[PDB]
RNA sequence: CCAGAAAAGGUGUUGGUUGAUAUAGACAGCAGGAUGGUGGCCAUGGAAGUCGGAAUCCGCUAAGGAGUGUGUAACAACUCAC
């Protein structure tokens, strides 16, 4: 049950910090489950992701803080949804792989749009069965060798802005979304130091 | 067909039973009163609910039907058709009686039997249902809407007892270990320190 | 005819309500209880039917 | 149970000043002034501190049916604040399947006159609250704008003309028209 | 010029229900030409469920099966195989054993959607019980067995 | 006595019993995820978690049911358990 899930929660997290003497205190903010099982799973033999209640961190922190005391620089920089990176391997190498693994994510139907969402003026390949989804937001479009040509470019989600039910369904059916999310990393622990 | 079950509903008479004297009484409608998976063992259905009247009443064999019925149905969507038992623990014998009008009046009044109904003391178990532990709302749900059948009043107790025993839930296991008490089915039977020796060592071989 | 954010917004007034099953009352869409004193503040509700 | 005690302050800000007169309150700032007698509610309106920064209502002895109108008193006193330092800003827009429903705003601001409804030449004449200014707002075409300091006045001439929009005798699931509340904001904004 | 096109035909008797046309045609080229040749070119499945993947370009597309793991395993239990009559109730009872079960989790592994094989040979054991198998004891008897006693690489 | 009411209900309000979970940070509330084998097997004209019958595992996990509901011809899209 959930009382021995937290006790073993204790135990593999005071491990992988007597394991790994250098983390990286890395935000997990919207990020998929499968975009960060992808990343999880492909540098399984170069480093271990691991996330939890950081409400919970900093008491099994605090179990360490008996042992070693150079941890208590963890403790203010764990807020929002944050986790760690373990690894002995690197020191920028995977931090560039954490930066390379990002993956445009789809336009989610009311998340928020960090930049510009635009189209460009194309023969797209949907055919003219498929014009409602245009005609929903208001696109001029033509039909030329049986697809659907837009013929202008259009302004729809810009940044800062909601995303709509209705045009984010667009988006998906041009297989374009700019969403990329991914790791935002902003704190670094190697050995009792810390650099942004 | 029946009259209203507000008229037959007070334990006035004598328990006037179906008898030599009293003959062509119909049959009451309730005939199965046990029922589930009741060709079982003892350990498999230690929990134990018991629909308990709290009013001195009349209950109709019509009325036990109605109940047993929705107590089964419920329990055979919830517990799996070989989950439960069943025993409805009230057998009707009272016949009741009907001076039906056609004009003689109410001169020579005796009635002709019209039904059976069932006379409930106070704090009588009325139905009980046996299960696993773990069934042990779906006991109390279906006990609840099996009360809505009957008139009157009933509360809803879940016992101390080992299924259909007399003996205690604490107590069963442990008296099972010491062999007191050997499973026969439903029940069990009680070995005093009373037979021939040789009973003894029949069971201790 | 008519836009989808306008329709979504008659419709939070007109159709996404609860419905009382006795008294046929009117009520909130998170409800539990009825209003009215008339039914004794029932706890049956059912939703409005959506238009087809 | 009586409680010994229920009481929650309300932090007035800087502009405000608030002003209290036995158990009427008075709420003064930049848009004007808002008066409202507590005299049903029985209760110690208590203005503390020097700088005159906070309100607290106080109930002594009191049981949970009128305990429930401690923050109910708060509540008035920051909608009464917030319609004097920012005001009250209801947007309403005119939702309409086929007929437009065509708003004239007439003596500056105090009547509506709602015209074509669903096609009916009845029109409907709403007076306003007195303190709520009506208009029809540009850079949205259709949608009115209710701005005021007293958020019973404007939530209620709002209510008054969506009221006065409503179908008779008909699937209101599919005649879904007239002017419904859309959006309830303030006037200026910080 | 480059595309790819999904179908989920039927294994062996190719399907008079052309679910092949309204994804070829308007693509350009003739589907009652490659929907036959679907059916063939599996042949040996000859009675499932069965995605097939095919890569179209301007002259024709390209015949080749996609595995699944709920297929793999039911085409290795190798049951006579009941024709168009399509009776009731083929639940599949038998005996599987454990080198082929590891064999399909090395097609499991090499699809790349995967762990190690250790938690492939699990999670595709599942996939026993799901069909409805028995390696002379499904994976209720398989718990403990994997655990402290595996024969994994 | 005796001159009128019941089964059934109530998030009205007041007591009372019993069991839970909660600073290893809960209940709300607003936000972020809600994945893979897999569109699990039977079936069905079509059922991809969502009409049906039995199963109900694993992996990755901070976490996600072979799925609580709204949906669809079937998906999609939304929602819930977690
Ligand atoms: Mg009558
Ligand atoms: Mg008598
Ligand atoms: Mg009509
Ligand atoms: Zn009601």
């Amino acid at each position: 049950d959930r009382a021995t899930w937290k006790s073993n929660y204790f135990l593999k997290i005071i491990q992988l910090l007597d394991d790994y003497p250098k983390c990286f205190i890395v935000g997990a903010d919207n990020v998929g489950s499968k975009q960060m099982q992808q990343i999880r799973m492909s540098l399984r033999g170069k480093a271990v992701v691991l996330m939890g209640k950081n409400t919970m961190m900093r008491k099994a922190i605090r179990g360490h803080l008996e042992n070693n005391p150079a941890l208590e620089k963890l403790l203010p920089h764990i807020r929002g949804n944050v986790g760690f990176v373990f690894t002995k391997e690197d020191l920028t190498e995977i931090r560039d792989m954490l930066l390379a693994n990002k993956v445009p994510a789809a336009a989610r139907a009311g998340a928020i749009a960090p930049c510009e969402v635009t189209v460009p003026a194309q023969n797209t390949g949907l055919g003219p069965e498929k014009t409602s989804f245009f005609q929903a937001l208001g696109i001029t479009t033509k039909i030329s060798r049986g697809t659907i040509e837009i013929l202008s470019d259009v302004q729809l989600i810009k940044t800062g802005d909601k995303v709509g039910a209705s045009e984010a369904t667009l988006l998906n059916m041009l297989n374009i979304s700019p969403f990329s999310f991914g790791l935002i990393i902003q704190q670094v622990f190697d050995n009792g130091s810390i650099y942004n | 067909g029946r009259r209203p079950a507000r008229c037959y509903r007070y334990c006035k008479n004598k328990p006037y039973p179906k008898s030599r004297f009293c003959r062509g009484v119909p049959d009451a409608k309730i005939r199965i009163f046990d029922l589930g998976r009741k060709k079982a063992k003892v350990d498999e259905f230690p929990l134990c609910g018991h629909m308990v009247s709290d009013e001195y009443e009349q209950l109709s064999s019509e009325a036990l039907e109605a109940a047993r019925i929705c107590a089964n149905k419920y329990m055979v969507k919830s517990c799996g058709k070989d989950g439960f038992h069943i025993r409805v623990r009230l057998h009707p014998f009272h016949v009741i009686r009907i001076n039906k009008m056609l004009q003689t009046g109410m001169r020579g009044a005796f009635g002709k039997p019209q039904g059976t109904v069932a006379r409930v003391h106070i704090g009588q178990v009325i139905m009980s249902i046996r299960t696993k532990l773990q069934n042990k709302e779906h006991v109390v749900e279906a006990l609840r809407r099996a009360k809505f059948k009957f008139p009157g009043r009933q509360k809803i107790h879940i016992s101390k007892k080992w299924g259909f025993t007399k003996f205690n839930a604490d107590e069963f296991e442990d008296m099972v270990a010491e062999k007191r008490l050997i499973p026969d089915g439903c029940g069990v039977k009680y070995i005093p320190n009373r037979g021939p020796l040789d009973k003894w060592r029949a069971l201790h071989s | 005819i008519i836009e989808p954010s306008l329709r979504q917004l008659a419709q939070k007034y007109n159709c996404d309500k609860m419905i009382c099953r006795k008294c046929y009352a009117r009520l909130h869409p998170r409800a539990v209880n009825c209003r009215k004193k008339k039914c004794g503040h029932t706890n049956n509700l059912r939703p409005k039917k959506k238009v087809k | 149970m009586k409680t010994i005690l229920s009481n929650q302050t309300v932090d007035i800000p800087e502009n405000v000043d608030i002003s209290l007169k036995g158990r009427t309150v008075i709420v003064k700032g930049p848009r004007g002034t808002l008066r409202r007698d507590f005299n049903h509610i029985n209760v110690e309106l208590s203005l503390l501190g020097k700088k005159k920064k906070r309100l607290r209502v106080d109930k002594w002895w009191g049981n949970r049916k009128e305990l429930a109108t401690v923050r109910t008193i708060c509540s008035h006193v920051q909608n009464m604040i917030k319609g004097v330092t920012l005001g009250f800003r209801y947007k309403m827009r005119s939702v309409y399947a086929h007929f437009p429903i065509n708003v004239v705003i007439q003596e500056n601001g105090s009547l509506v006159e709602i015209r074509n409804f669903l096609g009916e030449k009845y029109i409907r004449r709403v007076r306003m609250r007195p303190g709520v200014a009506c208009s029809v707002s540009q850079a949205q075409k259709d949608e009115l704008v209710l701005e005021g300091n007293d958020i019973e006045l404007v939530s209620n001439s709002a209510a008054l003309i969506q009221q006065a929009t409503t179908v008779k005798n008909k699937d209101i699931r599919k005649f879904l028209d007239g002017i419904y509340v859309s959006e309830k904001g303030t006037v200026q904004q910080a | 010029e480059i595309k790819v096109v999904y179908l989920r035909c039927t294994g062996g008797e190719v399907g008079a229900t052309s679910a092949l046309a309204p994804k070829i045609g308007p693509l350009g080229l003739s589907p009652k030409k490659v929907g036959d040749d679907i059916a063939k070119a599996t042949g040996d499945w000859k009675g499932l469920r069965i995605t097939v993947k095919l890569t179209i370009q301007n002259r024709q597309a390209q015949i080749e099966v996609v595995p699944s793991a709920s297929a793999l395993i039911i085409k290795a239990l190798k049951e006579p195989p009941r024709d168009r009559k399509k009776q009731k109730n083929i639940k599949h009872s038998g005996n599987i054993t454990f080198d082929e079960i590891v064999n399909i989790a090395r097609q499991m592994r090499h699809r790349s959607l995967a762990r190690e094989l250790s938690g492939t040979i699990k999670e595709i054991l599942g996939t026993a019980q799901s069909v409805g198998c028995n390696v002379d004891g499904r994976h209720p008897h398989d718990i403990i067995d994997d655990i402290n006693s595996g024969a994994v690489e």
